[PDB]
């Protein structure tokens, strides 16, 4: 792997990075910067008496200073490599603004010295990772929801849809929830306990207003969880109640239509005539697409509100927590794609506005 | 993951311009 491309997928919670061909990313690690409450500390560094920040929010990224100290990381500790022996793909954000990626092109070329580079779409890649270049996605990660209809390779970005409601706000709210049996979780430390269960316990249910009527009653509703120190905890009809959020998410005071509506909302938003063809190929991506129940009820609520003879397909691979990464994995990897990085002379020549007319 | 990486390369060979999907309405003009 002296020379292989690498892929990175730099998300608001997790970096995943890693070689063109792997099946999977080598490094997924923490996409923050930690400094004393030795200067600073990155990714597991802070994780292993100090505050976090995240460079990137929602998707975006808006400290440059601390995302340079994530690139530089994730090259020289994390996959350890000399960038400039390497063409390097990254991921964005639906609808960055052009400004931020013309920055991110500077710095891979001028900062980190890559031979070769280039920028695509988080959901479009987690669409070519399911071998198709037309479909919905629905890319749900810490930071940020997206609906992403998108037209053989090209997202549509009038009809794209952002929800800032995404994992990070589940655990807060499976947080407050749990405050109800009585489990008080606040800290830094107790909120990864918390974004654990959620991970290991939570659901989505089917039929949510049976599943609460129901909880009240039965039960293989109820598990325990072992905590660290080896108390636990029991838990319920909050293991479906905390996904729920992201069908209703007036349950945390979000105005909000809930997934499956701005799911029909972005389709509604393109061309009557390809309608079809985003039902038949709606892919789901990212941590938070990973409940259990999720795609079973996102095709019973699709179903209901798209026309009755709709063949509606959700796609939701069992890998799809890094589906984007493994889409840029496989493009990075494609003969076909060779042509298409931008190289260091095409960027000298052109400087970072290049990414525009290189990359969509 | 997709079963092959074949239909997508054939796709990404032939894929549209995208005047053409501004002309067919599927993207606005930009
Ligand atoms: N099995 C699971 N069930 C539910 N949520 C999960 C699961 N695994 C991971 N998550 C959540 O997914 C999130 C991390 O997912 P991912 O790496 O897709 O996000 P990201 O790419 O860093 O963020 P974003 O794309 O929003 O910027 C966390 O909130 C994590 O708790
Ligand atoms: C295992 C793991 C998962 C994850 O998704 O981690 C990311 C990044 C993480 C950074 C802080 C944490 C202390 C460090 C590492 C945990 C990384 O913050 C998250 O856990 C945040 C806080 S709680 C939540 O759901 N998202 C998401
Ligand atoms: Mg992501």
């Amino acid at each position: 792997d002296e020379t292989t491309a690498l892929v990175c997928d730099n998300g608001s919670g997790l970096v995943k990075a890693g070689f063109a061909g792997d099946d999977a990313p080598r490094a997924v690690f923490p996409s923050i910067v930690g400094r004393p409450r030795k200067d600073s500390y990155v990714g597991d560094e802070a994780q292993s008496i100090l505050t976090l920040k995240y460079p990137i929010e929602h998707g975006i990224i808006t400290n440059w200073d601390d995302m340079e100290k994530i690139w530089h990381h994730t090259f020289y500790n994390e996959l350890r490599v000399a960038p400039e022996e390497h063409p390097t793909l990254l991921t964005e954000a639906p609808l960055n603004p052009k400004a931020n990626r013309e920055k991110m092109t500077q710095i891979m070329f001028e900062t980190f010295n890559v031979p070769a580079m280039y920028v695509a779409i988080q959901a479009v890649l987690s669409l070519y990772a399911s071998g198709r270049t037309t479909g919905i996605v629905l890319d749900s990660g810490d930071g940020v929801t997206h609906n992403v209809p998108i037209y053989e390779g090209y997202a549509l970005p009038h009809a794209i849809m952002r929800l800032d409601l995404a994992g990070r706000d589940l655990t807060d709210y499976l947080m407050k929830i749990l405050t109800e049996r009585g489990y008080s979780f606040v800290t830094t430390a107790e909120r990864e306990i918390v974004r654990d269960i959620k991970e290991k316990l939570c659901y989505v249910a089917l039929d949510f207003e049976n599943e609460m009527a129901t909880a009240a009653s039965s039960s293989s509703l109820e598990k325990s969880y072992e905590l660290p120190d080896g108390q636990v905890i029991t838990i319920g009809n909050e293991r479906f109640r905390c996904p729920e959020t992201l069908f209703q998410p007036s349950f945390i005071g979000m105005e909000s239509a809930g997934i499956h509506e701005t799911t029909y909302n972005s389709i509604m938003k393109c061309d009557i005539d390809i309608r079809k063809d985003l039902y038949a190929n709606n892919v789901m991506s990212g941590g938070t697409t990973m409940y259990p129940g999720i795609a079973d009820r996102m095709q019973k609520e699709i179903t209901a509100l798209a026309p009755s003879t709709m063949k509606i397909k959700i796609i939701a691979p069992p890998e799809r927590k890094y589906s984007v990464w493994i889409g840029g994995s496989i493009l990075a990897s494609l003969s076909t794609f060779q042509q298409m990085w931008i190289t260091k002379q095409e960027y000298d020549e052109a400087g970072p506005s290049i990414v525009h007319r290189k990359c969509f | 993951r997709a079963r092959t990486e074949d239909y997508l390369k054939r796709k990404i060979r032939s894929r549209p311009e995208r005047a053409e999907l501004v002309r067919m309405h599927i993207l606005e003009e930009t």
